[PDB]
């Protein structure tokens, strides 16, 4: 061989054989020359990393800790979606929704499956930074967490249609309860804030860290136990794709946020600003899906545990 | 009663979104109305794929773990020992440089779509595409990493793609799409391109690795054909679904056809000459390829269109004709601007030679065979040409302007206008009429030749543009075929 | 005219303004595909019609055969597309050959090799 | 739409895959499982058998013109019974996790615990008596596709075996103390006995086939049902309904396993009324020893009807051979 | 209180078997005391892996997920069109015929000794060596397959193992280990044939295969690369165990040392002819294999062995003195009777004669190249040789009686005795002492010279026993490398 | 002594009796390499030596170049190990030459070629 790796990889890492996830993921993108101007935006370029106010002399020190480029980013959806898949076979053939009571149905229907419009929100917020994001390390893991929201959107999905035997009317019980119901407008309300933000770090934060932050532990760790002493236990091995997904989740949006933090005190700074609007909306937000299941000190225990997160990158919230 | 597959899939996709009430629509989805095409109801979209995330990364896996295992076979097999010649090798350095840094802009074009049209149904499936472009620019990478270690010319790609002469061609491609409004977009990339277009980029480039030994790209091929089935009925959905909205939507698309038509038509001139030359195993000629894929493939949807009051695009008699010529004019263009480029280039053999006059019959013979015979007796004498001035450009397609009339094939089609007080160059009329509707956009183009006498190419001579801010290796990566290190290694490797 | 979100109004990238006092000549010599497209110079305003060609234009095109056989100058001129009589010792600026302007020269009597215009 | 310039091959397939499907492309199964064995010149007697030579047809007293009649309609070769094994245990193993993770067995009463212990863990025994059997087959068996298919079973009843020994290590919490608790019960608990006595007596058999008919066919096309279905409703009333998600497996198995099965019957049976003569004097023999062998579980757990029905759903399975046996 | 590793495996596999009340032991285990061996106590035994079925079930899924990606890359890409030259194919004529079958007879071999051991530790290995066995058996027909169709000599290969004269070589081997009783199995197999010859027979044919641009069976090499770790393992805890568990054991188990060592030794001969001849491009010399694999390996090994009171094989001597020899030896035995064999035989090219000089620099002048230099004088005379009447065979190893005496390459190292009224004739000592200590069993041999004498192989003119009775196609299969269909269709392509 | 789990005992396959009235006799030829191994032959036991000698051995060993020179008959030769004088016109089986019995002939003067035996 006359060299080991592409120049550009070489440039970060040196010629030495460089692994896969190092030649997918690092200065693949265009950066300059570019020939036009959007005709949809009057401030910024073409792959401009101004769109954002943080700043980074290289957007690169941002890696995902798992080393996902596409191959193992399907390779391992696809040997998680094989145990959800069997689960979901058993719940059906065992009639193990459908023998629920129906008070316990209509929880399910007002308390669990409105969130998927919520990762309906989260994917089109993860694909807006995807197309904004100028680095590559940065852009695939947007795309690559928005569409496990449309996934994990899917599967709370199905339970409705467990629920009500494949004709869809559950499914339609249950958004007349997002659209209508009071305990759901706090959520609903922020949701829609989310998607008129412009600045995209700004966006990742408060969407994949903030709101998630707390949702994903308020729902699939505190109501999830609350929902065993309802008689609703089994739902909880249809649920266990959204617990291992987000304890695999943390592992780069907690780097990405070490890397973006520790970078300088006026990145800090910003990211400070946004916790201070930002968090205690999303903690408005769950309040009263709280106080509707499993009571709000299941809902101050995520807040507190967000808290203590965002200690690891010196940054703060109540 | 329970649902039929295709109410299923809708309530799993497109049920998930609402009406908002606490945000304007128009605030959510800003860009869907300033160029005039109107949408009457989102709900006529018919889905051109009904995948599950689930059944997506199943499927996708199974197709990944054998594409792996293949990749690391060729590599740990040295694969590269077995293609037809090393030749071969310079339509990679191509690819890896021209068509690789294209899917990962389309990656990020079809993100940013999938997050700007109101139909819950239409952003799904521009979200499962922008992942599969993602897919295809990381697999690209890999398949060629192993040519990279052994062969010149693929080691700075994307940086190449950015600053090189003949680079800007697909560049400003895509970067006029990108810049456009999503319906544009959609109608330059997913019509245009991934549907009207796609066998002229994809059978030529999978196909002359299939008869050239080419195990990794062959295999890369076999692998996106899943995919481009979808990206083809999204094509055909896209136009569709405009075309059938509202009446006025009609004038906007055939002008979209006509342009991306003739952007699409300037772009492929580069595989032509890939096909007909860089392969040492031949395929078909770019006429044979141009004739079965857009003229009787393309003349038969444009028949189907005629129901919308849709015509054939302005100027493809030009392009029927061009096939005769275009491989030829290319091959000589890139033959004495070498000394710029990041691949070889040589004269064909004699048995290539005659398979061209067979081919092309009414042309090659008269026009074409007689360069040849002067550029070698030329190389023969120790006076290899090459051109050591620079050219004039297209404003709009940006390659330089080496084309010929449709009427007299010995005279350049150039065309030049008075805008606003400059003077504009094209080398047609279809780049003329393209630059005449959007002068605005096209007075901003980032002419590599301009922008070198410029200053802004950190080098005023030329040894110094391609060296220091190319990162062309003069002498390994640049110049003929014939006594490069390529060639050297190819020998010593047989 | 271009459909945006606001006024798409810019400066041409290529106005002679940025051109370090110089402006962007080409020139075309129509049967001669041997250079496979007009020449792109980069020329002083001020040089003379004949120092454009005895310096710049000769030099450019000596590797056709034609070349050492060809008056340039005293050929038949379009500048623009129109007839043009070139003044020897006159400036390029004070004959109207403005910046980014085509010159066609065509030679009687060289027309390029091999009955193919090359 | 990738052109491609492919040969001409000199021949299709094997010779021996020629002169048996035509000279054509075949398929992975057929190249993998048909006529690869040795068949005949055997150099020396076997020190450990004084009748049969090595690969002899006769260690069975049933007799087939050619014993390839005998396939399987899954097509299993070593590679596609993995991959399908393998996707089966990512389910399986992540149902493991998932319960001891949370603590459902551990949490139930100690009663509920030792139910378990006795009713449904010794059954690791019945399936080591079960590999060690199908071991015997695939050593005897002549043809590629008949000793294949019993190698691979007796692979799976390890694997069975091996769940089952997990549910108890997950009661004591990886210890092994409910595993010595429920040996004992398979030892010396009168319940057991009938069981642990047909096992030992299987293990003694020499005709081969007599073998795979009464522990393929006859105690698992009683046991499975009465354990995996009968048994696992009654868990539910036991309080121990979230051991099924543990045995899932054997009920996918168990349903993946009748294909073959009942195809080497099929094969078996219609090929003579010798064989099948054969065939019913060794069920008149066997299968109420495995109904006898099963009584005291149904009686300790779902009652003497659920075995009754697993004995009718039995004969109604041995009626398609053109074969009987006395349940409904 | 909990589990370690080794203890939880255990109550994953030996805690399922049980003290047996019903049937005795001895009618459940009947095979384990014939053979004399002593076994004092099995929970001795340390398992030499610790897989549990769904960790096997996942991990051999994946290699064959690629494994099969990848053979079907090699046939859609026509990739036999890659390999360095015609005449490499030889090599896989050889192991379809030879080889794959013993991988068979293992699966077989192994199934039945995983019921025959007391110890369900024992069984359990056992067992997973015979799946692997058989994965091994199946994949080599699906990597071979694509090659059946461009090349002649490999369409009959199970056929052919049954019937022709040298594959009685590799057959008698392991009809002699399968009707042996379960100890002896395992340590012909598993110890002598797993761990200590191991590397003589899949080094040359997998990096052979590397060097020669053979894709497919590159592939199964590297797949196969972490059963063999397994296999190796289980060997080394066979001879452990079994010298540890009663000292009675250990003059048993020097005798079946010694009597493997020289049967595998045999064998291997054949292989030795593959990598210095068959292999256009080279590894290395047969000579050096030996030198590194055995007496190198080997050695430390017996080293090891010897606080036991094992002492390196008998006639080791012997063997480590013809490897400058055996390669010469069956090569020129192969050349004048390949009218009777499914692969072709040639003259080596010059270059390769002087790789051969360098290699074998005390042997091959001397005594080998001459012969090559007389038989392409006759071949280009029109006169190639061809040897038209059988050979004596041995009676034990099968192979024709072409080994000569250490320090006398020149005189044959023929022995005869009497027996019971009969003579009998072998190759060596080594095979003379193997027969005398086992009369009844070597006197049921089915010596293919024999049997065509006795009219039992279909035919009494050779060119119908070798047409009609192998299937060998005459004038396709086989003859000389130059002229051959193989040839011709190399060279069109 | 072979260990069984029963009386392990049986007919040697090849006992003179399976052979049809004809008998296998082997014959080794010292030197002459060429041939890889001795010659396994059926033949008649009522066949004179002499016959032996020309119909058999001197066919046998004709791609020799020592063949044409060599005197069988009156060369040196070896019976299972032991000297011995052939009687050229008695039968094999009355001279003691049995079913696998290996005749060893050494022609004296004749050893191959290259010194090398062959
Ligand atoms: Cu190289
Ligand atoms: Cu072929
Ligand atoms: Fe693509
Ligand atoms: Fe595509
Ligand atoms: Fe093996
Ligand atoms: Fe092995
Ligand atoms: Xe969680
Ligand atoms: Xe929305
Ligand atoms: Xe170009
Ligand atoms: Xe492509
Ligand atoms: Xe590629
Ligand atoms: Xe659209
Ligand atoms: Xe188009
Ligand atoms: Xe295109
Ligand atoms: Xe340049
Ligand atoms: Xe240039
Ligand atoms: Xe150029
Ligand atoms: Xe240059
Ligand atoms: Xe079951
Ligand atoms: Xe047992
Ligand atoms: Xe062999
Ligand atoms: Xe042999
Ligand atoms: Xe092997
Ligand atoms: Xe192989
Ligand atoms: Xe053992
Ligand atoms: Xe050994
Ligand atoms: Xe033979
Ligand atoms: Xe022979
Ligand atoms: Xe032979
Ligand atoms: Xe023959
Ligand atoms: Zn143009
Ligand atoms: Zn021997």
């Amino acid at each position: 061989p006359i060299r080991h790796t592409y120049g550009h990889i070489a440039r970060r890492f040196g010629d030495k054989p460089a692994t896969r996830y190092q030649e997918a993921s690092y200065d693949i993108e265009a950066k300059t020359n570019f020939h036009y101007r959007p005709q949809w935006d009057s401030e910024h370029t073409l792959n401009d990393p101004t769109r954002t106010a943080i700043r980074m002399e290289d957007w690169c020190a941002v890696s995902d800790p798992r080393q996902f480029y596409y191959g193992a980013y399907v390779g391992n959806r696809a040997k998680m979606q094989e145990s959800a898949e069997t689960s979901f076979g058993f719940c059906e053939k065992r009639n193990l929704l459908t023998r629920l009571s129906e008070e316990t149905q209509k929880q399910l229907l007002r308390l669990l499956v409105p969130l998927r419009h919520v990762e309906l929100g989260a994917n089109m917020n993860n694909a807006k930074i995807a197309g904004d994001a100028t680095a590559t390390t940065v852009s695939q893991m947007h795309i690559y967490t928005g569409m496990d929201r449309l996934g994990i959107g899917q599967y709370l999905s199905r339970i409705a249609l467990m629920i009500d035997g494949s004709t869809g009317a559950a499914l339609d019980e249950s958004k007349a309860y997002w659209m209508d119901d009071e305990m759901w407008q706090p959520m609903r309300k922020l949701v829609e804030d989310t998607l008129v933000v412009d600045d995209w770090f700004e966006l990742t934060l408060v969407q994949n860290i903030l709101i998630d932050g707390m949702m994903y532990p308020l729902v699939y760790d505190k109501m999830d136990q609350w929902f065993e002493s309802q008689g609703a236990e089994d739902v909880s091995m249809l649920t266990e794709f959204m617990r291992d997904w987000y304890k695999e989740s943390l592992r780069w949006t907690n780097a990405m946020m070490k890397a973006v933090a520790g970078e300088s005190e006026t990145n800090r700074e910003l990211l400070q600003k946004w916790i201070d609007h930002w968090e205690p909306q999303a903690y408005e937000a769950l309040k009263p899906l709280a106080e509707a299941s499993v009571g709000i000190d299941g809902l101050n225990e995520a807040r507190a545990e967000l808290s203590a997160r965002l200690k690891k990158f010196e940054l703060q919230s109540r | 009663k329970k649902l039929n597959l295709k109410d299923k899939y809708q309530y799993l996709t497109r049920d998930m979104a609402w009406e908002p009430t606490y945000q304007d629509k128009k605030d959510i989805f800003p860009e869907e109305d300033f160029e005039g095409i109107k949408i009457t109801d989102w709900s006529q979209w018919e889905d051109p794929f009904r995948l599950t995330m689930d059944a997506y990364w199943k499927y996708q896996a199974e197709k990944e773990k054998k594409l792996y295992a293949i990749f690391d076979a060729f590599a740990q097999n040295n694969g590269h020992q077995n293609i037809s010649d090393a030749r071969y090798v310079n339509a990679l350095k191509l690819f890896i440089s021209g068509i690789s840094p294209l899917e990962h802009a389309a990656f990020q074009g079809y993100s940013k779509v999938g997050r700007q049209f109101s139909g819950a149904g239409a952003r799904v499936a521009c979200q499962m595409q922008a992942i599969d472009e993602l897919r295809h620019s990381q697999t690209q990478q890999h398949a060629m990493s192993h040519y990279n270690k052994h062969f010149n010319g693929l080691h700075d790609g994307p940086h190449m793609h950015d600053r090189v002469w003949y680079l800007s061609v697909p560049k400003s491609f895509f970067d006029d799409a990108r810049s456009a409004g999503p319906f544009e977009f959609l109608t330059a990339i997913s019509f245009s391109f991934e549907y009207v277009l796609t066998n002229l980029l994809f059978v030529p480039f999978m196909s002359g690795a299939a008869y050239n030994g080419d195990m990794a790209t062959v295999t890369f091929g076999f692998s996106a054909q899943s995919d481009e089935a979808r990206h083809m009925t999204l094509g055909l959905e896209v136009i569709k679904f405009i075309l059938e909205q509202h009446e006025d939507n009609v004038p906007i698309v055939q002008r979209w056809i006509d342009k991306w038509f003739w952007r699409g038509f300037r772009l492929l001139s580069l595989v032509s000459m890939m096909m007909d030359y860089m392969l040492p195993n031949k395929v078909m000629s770019w006429s044979e390829a141009w004739e079965v894929y857009y003229e009787q493939n393309g003349g038969a949807l444009f028949k189907d269109l005629e129901r919308y009051g849709i015509r054939p695009p302005k100027y493809q008699d030009v392009a029927n004709d061009a096939k005769h010529h275009l491989s030829h004019q290319l091959w000589t263009t890139f033959y004495q601007y070498c000394q710029a480029t990041n691949f070889h280039t040589w004269i064909p053999e004699k048995e290539e030679m005659d398979w061209m006059s067979e081919k092309y019959p009414d042309t090659f013979d008269k026009y074409y065979r007689p360069r040849y015979e002067y550029l070698a007796k030329e190389a023969a004498a120790g006076r290899r040409f090459y051109n050591n001035t620079l050219p004039q450009l297209c404003q709009v397609c940006q390659i330089p302007t080496i084309f010929t009339e449709k009427d007299a094939p010995t005279m350049l089609s150039h065309r030049q206008i008075e805008h606003e007080g400059e003077r504009y160059h094209f080398c047609s009329d279809g780049c003329c009429d393209i630059f005449k509707h959007e002068p605005e956009k096209y007075i901003q183009a980032w002419l590599p030749v301009h922008q070198i006498y410029q200053g802004n190419c950190e080098g005023g001579d030329l040894e110094t543009v391609v060296q220091k801010y190319y990162h062309i290796n003069i002498g390994e990566d640049n110049f003929d075929y014939v006594g490069s290190p390529d060639q050297k290694h190819w020998l010593s490797i047989k | 005219s271009v459909n945006a979100l606001y006024d798409y109004k810019f400066e041409p990238k290529d106005k002679v303004e940025n051109f370090h006092g110089m402006q962007l000549l080409y020139v075309y010599w129509p049967d001669h595909l041997l250079f496979c497209a007009p020449f792109a110079l980069l020329v002083q305003p001020g040089m003379t019609f004949s120092a454009l060609v005895d310096e710049i234009l000769k030099p450019a095109t000596a590797a056709h055969p034609d070349s050492a056989k060809a008056d340039f100058l005293n050929a038949e001129w379009l500048l623009n597309d129109e007839p043009f009589t070139p003044k020897a010792d006159a400036s390029l600026k004070e004959q109207g050959i403005d910046h980014k302007s085509m010159l066609t020269v065509t030679t009687p009597g060289l027309k390029g090799m091999a009955n193919a215009g090359y």
